[PDB]
């Protein structure tokens, strides 16, 4: 790449600011026969949670206007194929590429088993926590949903990671300041955000939810102004970078994240329309960076960042 | 390349009810060699993101095209809005994908059975094709809701060496009932067994010939990437504790039972 | 219209279930040039403050991926104005078309004041409680996210309406069951829902958000599924019925409202797409309701309603 | 019927850098009479859902046609979608809409001035057509940022009784400069304006014809609806405590000073 286009986060140094997002490149398999993975910045792969699971029942997927719900349930092989199997053919074929891990659980022992070992692989350089998951200690809350309980958490993880650690925030709250702050005081290195929302569908003739599991999370551009809102609201006081995310579909969407404040943006449900978007986008932003007189990324994100009040 | 393309329609024409024909020109016919393979079509609206997964009817290597039949919905499908395509226009496709069916790996000698209904029909089409240019016995079990929806007759019976069949449930047209009942009859001793339609009809099969080895099934599913990274299309393999089969890379067909890879 | 499309719902005797959204069709008068409003089921015309205000300064709209941003601030001219002159010349030209009257304010003392006048409009049927609005008194917290908050709101406007209290929930929050079951437990006669989510957009060349007031309310398709889903889980455990809205352009979304346990369908945004959205729906409707078995909205609500657990 | 159509485009050509001109054929042409009304055309991408603004350049009524000039963005805005329309193909469309310019209101004596600048110049057009019906002086002071965006030269020039001056900020043409330099120079003493041009430029004119009476200004403005109802597209009246005016039914064209209808 070039260096217009590079991006220092905690323990990511990346080439370009294009990072697939988790549940929307598997582990990178499959879109390696597409193109070199070698021309993203980084790659969250899927959650891996201590135990391998199977998932929810089918329908797992439906259409909406500009967007798409999944309930697919965060299927994974467990965290033993994947620190065996998964992770070491990602360092045998692309060394170089340095991927970040989503990690999901249940409960606080499950995010914390997962984490200590995750960074043992050599090409993990940071963990990226999916805290939108049921807490079935606490009646199956979302640990994204309670500033306390999502501080316990990160404390938790923190103190048992190897490498950097990005909380994944939930837009499904009332308010997402007091979660971030809480979170930002706990450890993490930096933020990540939105997760889905929450949708639905119904079947005309059966009358019933599309989706076996009724609701699912809803993503795609129908979100994006979400997705800015919250980041923008986040950034104005929270000193630790954002990776964004959500809806993206073009570079003019990446270059808009930059403006409502996010470091570095992650692509995710834009894969399934076009596997090749990632490219594009990356082949793309310098000619609409040139438009817009950007020198850099890098320069972008401190422009941005003073510009506040 | 080869995995994505801008292809031409050539002609689209409704061949049935609400049932149209679509032929389209490309580079991508190039990589089609197996039965059972399908194409990802992109709609031609923005706010559709997902792409229809549609199983190739058949293809002209000389000419370069391949045909697709398709059933479309109301106006707010995607379908609905493919049928509207004129000659010229350009469908963004994705394929060929998956697994298809197993041609290259069978005698001359052999009593084949082929069985399907509805839209899982057209990816039999080719199937025949294929198996033509070889040998043996063929019996086609063909089954319709009503000879409204009935497609495909001309060709199928326009092949050497095929025997064929038609069941109708209500909108009575050859035998009546389900192919269930044809299944009843045929006296031969298949070695193999071919199958694409209804869930329901599947299992009938399945259940019938429950331990015949050559028993290949397509399956369908709701899919997203149709690559398998998203695992949206998932399928239990030998029993619930097994491992996890994807429909659109692991199949759209799978070798015998209620499913095995 | 015909009997297979009516629905009484408290105050509310529709000819058929399509009520042009709050604030999507001023006060009929615009839209009354383009066809007869007798078509319609009722109407939701615009908030009405105790005092007029001008709203919030320009640009007041922006588009997104199916659908929209808007920061209008809820402009009209006054309670006074709007008893004098604007709901009289619907009494005057509709005099049986239900008019549902749209309430807003940034005090408790301001929704009182108006519910208490409005109501001896002979045309208005029913008050809808829009509580999306910040509260005053409380720091600029929404009266709809806090329950005890909206609880002590909706009991005060109950003791002074002399029409029934339809309350608007808004999607902006963590958990709406909670907010739900306290205004059914204040008095309140029916639910609507969902008022917009929250957005932002920036424009690229100057780096700034497009709206003046920087953020402003999600509407449009993009939307349906957080609405159908929240209706859904609202349908579930109350026992008033509730005017769904949120993201419906055709036949087929209202269908698909009734099936989440809507009663009855307010159509926003799609108006301004097509302002003929509204009659095009109810000529379809029965031809829709023939392809899919059922005989009338009315028996649908209680088949709907009993396929329960 | 007289409200919104699917209109069919004659032609589009692209006449400057990113402005296109799209000719249209249909009834709706038939209410048209004031220069200054506009259409609300929708978007064929069923993601945009809000129909964009354009103010009629002129029609032809025995043809009946009307054709619109417009300046397109990049390849995720709905102006570019448009420029796409072959001929035949069909845009649905919303209009006459607006409060015009007032020409049938004025003598064959009179120095008319009209001014103004890039996209603001086509509804201007139709305006100078609609005088030239009737009779006096008209000195059209047109304005552009560089040659490569000079649009409708020889049709104002083709006009009779009609002086016109043109000025390019730095693409110098004709002139150099902004329109203000040649407000400056104008000695008649005109007793009406006509203005449509950038924010910047209205303030200039505004400013320098201070008092005249007929002053007459075309705003622009984010829209929605377009009628009327949703008040998006809001303005001060006389001063802040005033009325509100609404640009796509009070105006788009507004009498005198910062704003008075
Ligand atoms: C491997 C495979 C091969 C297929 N081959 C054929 C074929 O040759 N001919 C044919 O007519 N049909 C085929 N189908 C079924 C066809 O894909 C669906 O009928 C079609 O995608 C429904 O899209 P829609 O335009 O109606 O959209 P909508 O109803 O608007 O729905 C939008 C989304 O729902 C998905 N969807 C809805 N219903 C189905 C369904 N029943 N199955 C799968 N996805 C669904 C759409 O694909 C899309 O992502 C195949 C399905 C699979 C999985
Ligand atoms: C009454 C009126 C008459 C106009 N007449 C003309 C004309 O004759 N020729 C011409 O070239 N332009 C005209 N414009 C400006 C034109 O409407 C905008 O340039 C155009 O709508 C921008 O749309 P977009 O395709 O780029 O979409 P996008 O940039 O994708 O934006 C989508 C939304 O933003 C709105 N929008 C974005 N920028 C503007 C803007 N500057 N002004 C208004 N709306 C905007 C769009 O209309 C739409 O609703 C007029 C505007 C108004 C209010
Ligand atoms: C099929 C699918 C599966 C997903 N799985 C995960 C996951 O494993 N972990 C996680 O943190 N996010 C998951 N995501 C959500 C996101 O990666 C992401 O936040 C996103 O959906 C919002 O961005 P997009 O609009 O670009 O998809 C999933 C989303 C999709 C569409
Ligand atoms: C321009 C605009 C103004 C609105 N003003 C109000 C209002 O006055 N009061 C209110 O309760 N809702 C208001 N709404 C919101 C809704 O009426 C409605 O809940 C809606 O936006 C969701 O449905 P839709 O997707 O069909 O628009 C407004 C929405 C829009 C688009
Ligand atoms: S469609 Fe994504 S794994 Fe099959
Ligand atoms: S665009 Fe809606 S009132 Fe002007």
């Amino acid at each position: 790449e070039n260096n217009r286009l590079s991006v220092k986060l905690p323990g990511l140094d990346l080439k370009n600011p294009i990072i697939p997002a988790s549940g929307c490149f598997g582990f990178g398999e499959e879109y390696a026969k597409y193109y070199d993975l070698n021309k993203l910045g980084s790659i969250m792969v899927k959650a891996t949670t201590l135990h391998p699971r199977f998932g929810n029942p089918t329908p797992r997927v439906a259409e909406t206007a500009s967007g798409m719900l999944n309930a697919i349930g965060l299927q994974n092989p467990g965290l033993e194929v994947i620190m065996t199997e998964k992770l070491p053919w990602l360092n045998e074929n692309f060394p170089e590429l340095p991927i970040i891990a989503n990690v999901a659980g249940s409960e606080e022992a499950d995010y914390v088993a997962v984490c200590a070992k995750i960074g043992d692989a050599a090409n993990v350089k940071a963990i990226e926590l999916n805290i939108s998951c049921p807490n079935v200690k606490h009646g199956g809350q979302a640990f994204g949903t309670d500033p306390e309980v999502a501080a316990a958490l990160v404390k938790a993880c923190k103190a048992v990671s190897k490498v950097p650690l990005y909380v994944k925030l939930s837009p499904n709250v009332t308010d997402i300041v007091p979660i971030a702050k809480a979170v930002e005081a706990a450890g993490a290195d930096g933020l990540t955000m939105i997760n889905t929302l929450m949708g639905v569908r119904f079947d005309l003739k059966t009358r019933q939810p599309i989706l076996a599991n009724i609701t699912g999370g809803l993503s795609g551009p129908a979100i994006k102004p979400v997705a800015l809102k919250l980041i923008h609201q986040v950034a104005q006081d929270v000193d630790i970078p954002i990776i964004g995310m959500g809806g993206v579909a073009n570079a003019q969407d990446v270059l808009e994240m930059y403006m409502a404040g996010a470091s570095a943006v992650a692509v995710g449900t834009a894969n399934f329309a076009d596997p090749f978007v990632c490219p594009k986008i990356i082949d793309k932003l310098p000619e609409l960076m040139d438009q817009y007189r950007i020198e850099s990324l890098e320069s972008l994100i401190q422009e941005v960042k003073e510009g506040k009040k | 390349s080869q995995l994505q393309e801008m292809m031409t329609v050539v002609s689209q024409r409704e061949v049935a009810y609400n049932i149209f024909e679509m032929v389209l020109k490309g580079t991508l016919v190039d990589e089609m060699d197996l039965p059972g393979q399908f194409l990802h079509l992109a709609v031609p609206n923005g706010a559709m993101l997902l792409r229809r997964p549609i199983s190739i009817s058949s293809w002209d290597k000389r000419a370069k095209t391949c045909t697709i039949l398709y059933r479309i919905g109301d106006e707010t499908t995607g379908t609905y809005k493919l049928s509207k395509l004129e000659s010229g226009a350009k469908v963004d496709v994705m394929g060929p994908l998956g697994n298809g069916f197993p041609v290259a790996e069978v005698t001359s000698t052999d009593k084949i059975l082929i069985i399907g209904g509805g839209i899982g029909v057209p990816p039999l089409y080719e199937l025949a094709k294929q198996l033509e240019k070889t040998g043996c016995q063929m019996t086609i079990l063909l089954g319709f809701a009503s000879e409204n929806v009935k497609i495909l007759e001309n060709e199928f019976s326009n092949l050497k060496n095929v025997t064929l069949k038609i069941a109708t449930d209500d909108g009575s047209y050859g035998t009546k009932g389900h192919v269930g009942m044809l299944m009843n009859e045929i006296d031969f001793e298949v070695d193999a067994l071919y199958t694409c339609g209804a869930p329901a009809m599947l299992k009938a099969v399945a259940k019938k010939y429950d331990q015949l080895e050559r028993l290949y099934i397509s399956m369908e599913s709701r899919m997203a990437c149709g690559i398998g990274a998203c695992y949206a299309c998932v399928e239990h393999d030998k029993e619930d504790e097994s491992h996890a089969l994807k429909v659109c890379e692991d199949g759209p067909v799978f070798l015998g039972k209620q499913l095995s890879l």
